[PDB]
């Protein structure tokens, strides 16, 4: 069963974005 | 009109595509050869074979040239590496001595690691880099006993004439002797016929 | 364990051609009070069917990362280039040999130095 | 030498063209 | 495929940069006094660091 | 337990 | 060599626009003789 | 002196006019030079406006992974409200971030097998060989 | 300007990593022969087992 | 030749010889006796039978007419070009026929377990987008009888494949919450299985017998069902003419016809047998 897959992607993608692009401490460093 | 133009173009493209290298199954491939090279493909292939044979006979063998190229490359590379290694050791030695940090002394000691030198292959002779071993072919005696085809004859003729032959005379004699045999006689260690000659010249008459 | 390996070794690891057998069932039956002839009769076929022949590189088994097809794939890749590049490369290959055949040793040394500098 | 080889190939191509 | 966190990576990059600055300062204060080539003012530090072409262009 | 099963797995035939 | 720049431009156009547009160094990875080698590149297979 | 395996690989029956020194290296060098000469002649002949007679420009083939396509086909995102909402959120985020303007669609690029041209052509040649020149062997 | 350029580069790297690394592995883990081809005999006065196997492979 | 969608010349060219083969509101009795030129072919079915007799030699005028046929097929496409010149008319008429030109919607699939490509092996070739363009003299658009003989599965599958992959994502969300709309979308466009068709539409056809010679646009639509259930084969065609006012139910099997020309009450059909 693959009903959940998209959800497991979304909670990943934005989270990864938070780590890689819109992180203010990383930008400061 | 638009529909008429589309239909005519489609029909013309379908008709033309059929008569474009689509003969396919004919039980033979000579049509492919005649298409790619023309009618006289056999003559061109024969010319290519003749050119390859001529190039090989001229001495332009890839292996015998690449071997020397790589040998010289390794020879230069060893020196070019061992000089930079010396400079890097000297810098760290001066930093450790005139300074007061043990880290540079440990760096120099690490640069002085025998395993690193063995892996770099600086101690090994350059020949071992290419794959062969250093041979001292001049240490073995050069006399009539196990002399080779040309050398034994030259020495016999010199003994008969009671005087050593010069360089030009030796070169001319060797050239004529090689030419009269077609040049097929072995002349280098990698030639397959060296062992037969060595075995033949291994018995001294009583 | 029953593993039997016959073949080439380099340093302290398998490197070269080798043959592998798994005689575990024969030893298992031998250790349980069965005479060797009966155990061999019972377990000869299975052991003979599972004989493996392999090529090992530095202790690793080859044949799972398409090591066999590398040369043909590279030949096809070389053939996939444009005709002008292939022709120029093939002409340069002969030109280099013809030039090296007649050079002086000092010229050869300078050429090799230039090649090293370029590399 | 490299330029000469390239020019020879160019001449060979231009012969037909 | 499990990479290091970008914040730690950037922080360590900055720390490595200041460490390189400290190393350059120590090397200068130790070896820069000597003269290798008096015609171009080539000191021992640049000579042993392999930056002779830097001096050649600077002149 | 697990004695006949390992014989079946290794030898390939049931024990007599 | 009797080769004008127009000929070179024509050949380049033929190669790029007519042939290249129509459709890691080249060589055998497992080669004994390699001209320029450096004796450092390592083959992980045989 | 060619072994029968070497002889059967030559395209035709060729005549030898020179006596070559015995050894394997000379024979292999002759074969390599013959192959290079044949390839050079073929390429030069083809480039001399021979493509005018035969020009088959085949490209733009798009390869799609079977496993990924089946997996995303078995997913039903529209029969339920929650799945539809989650799919809408993910689609918005992906189209904002992941999808390049050169891509035809998010669903198409999702199942697309990203392959370079050379890999695609090698796969085509390999499949042709599995299903089925002068000096290639 | 440097902050925005770094953000742009991070976005490009994130896109490349997502399309090339994460999703194939995720799908492969979500879903879930040749060794037989490596065995010649798998499909079908005194000597030991090794000699007989070698002879059968030689016949093969 | 041998396409859906005179004939004596083509039969003779098929094989400078003589051939005879035997087998309509009145029977068609399609029989061809070619000799080249004898062109015996039964037609003009209405008793007072009448035959279109015209002696020709294989503009001068009994009246020799010249027919040239060029046939070349590449892959699925098969091209037939016919040029007919009649001396009395003094105008040349063209004829074009192309078979299986149908656009493809399937895609190649890479298989990693076998590490091989899998082309769209579904190549049943039932698709036939015949295009017949006839030009007579100055009038280039004399006739355009573009009627596809495809199973219609090609067209419906292409449409649903285009809608599913490229249009569904751009559809706004608020229209989806409409009740029973998702069910309609699912029924119309189902999920794909392997590379096969979403809807298995086979046997049907849409033969548009349009002709630009007629005033304005008055095409003739003929839906043809070709199944083996009906007496082991035979096309059952329902053709509706916008001008002739005749709904033709034709059961044709190897020249055997049961034709019922049905006319609407001039509700209450009137049947011609």
């Amino acid at each position: 069963k693959l009903n959940f897959v998209y959800s497991e992607l979304f909670v990943k993608l934005i989270k990864e974005c938070k780590k890689r692009i819109h992180d203010q401490t990383f930008l400061k460093n | 009109f638009v529909l008429h133009r589309v239909l005519k173009t489609l029909d013309r493209s379908r008709q033309l595509e059929y008569r474009l290298a689509r003969m396919g199954p004919e039980e033979a491939r000579e049509a492919y050869y005649e298409a790619v090279l023309g009618k006289d493909w056999k003559q061109q292939l024969q010319a290519d074979w003749d050119k390859a044979l001529e190039d090989v006979d001229a001495g332009l063998v890839t292996d015998e040239i690449n071997h020397e190229k790589r040998l010289m490359t390794a020879a230069q590379l060893r020196r070019l590496e061992v000089e930079e290694w010396d400079k890097q050791r000297m810098k760290n030695f001066y930093l450790a001595s005139f300074g007061g940090l043990r880290w540079f002394d440990q760096m120099e000691q690490a640069l002085h690691n025998p395993l690193f030198i063995e892996s770099r292959g600086w101690t090994d002779p350059v020949q071992n880099w290419v794959g062969q071993n250093r041979t001292y072919m001049d240490d073995l005696p050069a006399g009539q006993y196990m002399a080779g085809v040309g050398n034994a004859a030259i020495r016999i003729k010199e003994a008969e004439l009671k005087r050593k032959l010069t360089d030009v005379e030796r070169a001319h004699v060797l050239a004529r002797g090689g030419a009269v045999a077609g040049g097929l006689l072995p002349q280098q260690p990698t030639d397959p016929a060296t062992l037969a000659v060595a075995v033949g010249g291994a018995f001294v008459p009583s | 364990s029953g593993e039997v390996y016959i073949g080439e070794f380099f340093a302290g690891q398998r490197h070269g051609c080798g043959m592998t057998l798994d005689m575990k069932p024969y030893f298992y039956l031998l250790e349980r009070g069965v005479d060797p002839v009966e155990a061999y009769r019972r377990t000869a076929g299975a052991i003979m069917k599972n004989v493996e022949v392999r090529t090992w590189y530095r202790g690793n088994k080859l044949g799972d990362a398409k090591e066999d097809e590398v040369v043909e794939i590279n030949v096809l890749k070389d053939e996939l280039d444009d005709p002008f590049e292939i022709a120029l490369r093939n002409s340069l290959h002969d030109a280099k040999l013809r030039k090296w055949k007649a050079m002086s040793p000092q010229d050869k040394a300078m050429d090799r130095i230039v090649s090293i500098i370029e590399r | 030498n490299a330029i000469l080889t390239k020019l020879n190939v160019i001449n060979q191509l231009t012969n037909n063209e | 495929e499990n990479p290091m966190d970008p914040r730690i990576r950037e922080l360590m990059a900055a720390e490595g940069m200041d460490d390189k600055l400290e190393d350059e300062g120590f090397k200068d204060t130790v070896l820069g006094s000597a003269i290798i080539n008096p015609y171009t003012g080539l000191d021992m530090k640049t000579y042993l660091d392999g930056k002779e072409r830097h001096q050649a262009e600077l002149v | 337990p697990g004695r006949e099963a390992t014989y079946q797995r290794i030898v390939g035939a049931p024990r007599i | 060599a009797g080769v004008s720049k127009e000929d070179e431009r024509r050949v380049e156009g033929l190669a790029a626009r007519w042939r290249r547009l129509l459709a890691r160094r080249p060589g055998n990875p497992l080669a004994a003789n390699d001209s320029d080698t450096g004796f450092e590149t390592e083959s992980d297979m045989m | 002196v060619l072994t029968n395996t070497q002889a059967t690989l030559l395209p035709t029956d060729l005549q030898t006019k020179r006596t070559i020194k015995p050894g394997l290296i000379y024979t292999n060098s002759a074969l390599r030079k013959f192959v290079r000469n044949v390839n050079t002649r073929l390429n030069l002949k083809l480039l001399n406006s021979k493509e005018t007679n035969l020009t088959t420009k085949y490209k733009s083939q798009f390869i799609y992974s079977k496993r990924w396509k089946s997996i995303f086909s078995k997913i039903q995102p529209l029969q339920n409200g929650t799945t539809r909402k989650s799919y809408q959120l993910f689609r918005n985020v992906a189209k904002q971030i992941l999808v390049t303007p050169d891509a035809k669609s998010l669903k198409l690029i999702t199942i697309n097998q990203k392959l370079s041209l050379k890999e695609r052509k090698l796969l085509e040649l390999r499949t042709q060989y599995n299903n089925n020149t002068l000096v290639r062997p | 300007m440097n902050k925005k350029l770094k953000k742009f580069k991070a976005t490009n790297e994130l896109r490349q990593w997502w399309w090339n690394s994460f999703l194939p592995r995720y799908l492969s883990n979500l879903q879930v022969n040749k060794n037989v081809s490596f065995k010649p005999l798998s499909n079908t006065m005194n000597q030991n087992i090794v000699t007989e196997s070698v002879k059968v492979e030689t016949n093969q | 030749a041998s396409q859906e969608s005179w004939r004596s010349i083509g039969s003779a060219f098929g094989l400078s010889g003589a051939a005879a083969n035997g087998r309509t509101v009145d029977g068609q009795a399609d029989v061809g006796a070619s000799l080249k030129a004898i062109g015996v072919s039964a037609s003009n079915i209405t008793l007072i039978p009448s035959l279109k007799l015209t002696a020709a030699k294989q503009a001068v005028s009994q009246k020799p007419e010249l027919s040239a046929c060029w046939t070349g097929e590449a892959g699925a496409d098969r091209a037939t070009l016919l040029v007919n010149v009649d001396p009395v008319m003094r105008s040349v008429k063209l004829a074009a026929a192309v078979r299986t030109p149908g656009p493809e919607w399937r895609k190649v699939l890479y298989n990693d377990e076998t590490d091989l490509l899998e082309y769209p092996a579904d190549d049943g070739a039932r698709h036939t987008l015949y295009v017949q363009h006839e030009v007579r003299g100055r009038d280039l658009l004399h006739a355009t009888r573009l009627g596809c003989r495809l199973d219609l599965g090609r067209l419906v599958n292409y449409v649903v494949d285009f809608v599913d992959y490229r249009i569904e994502e751009n559809i706004p969300s608020f229209v989806w919450n409409v009740p029973l709309l998702p069910q309609l979308y699912s029924l119309l466009v189902p999920a794909d299985n392997d590379e096969q068709v979403r809807h298995r539409i086979t046997g049907w056809e849409l033969d548009v017998s349009h002709d630009f010679a007629r005033s304005g646009l008055l095409p003739v639509v003929a839906i043809s069902k070709t199944s083996k259930k009906l007496l082991g084969g035979g096309t059952l065609t329902a053709s509706y003419d916008a001008a002739a006012r005749e709904a033709g139910v034709s059961l044709s099997r190897k020249g055997v016809s049961v034709g019922a020309r049905v006319a609407r009450a001039e509700g209450r059909p009137s049947i011609h047998v």
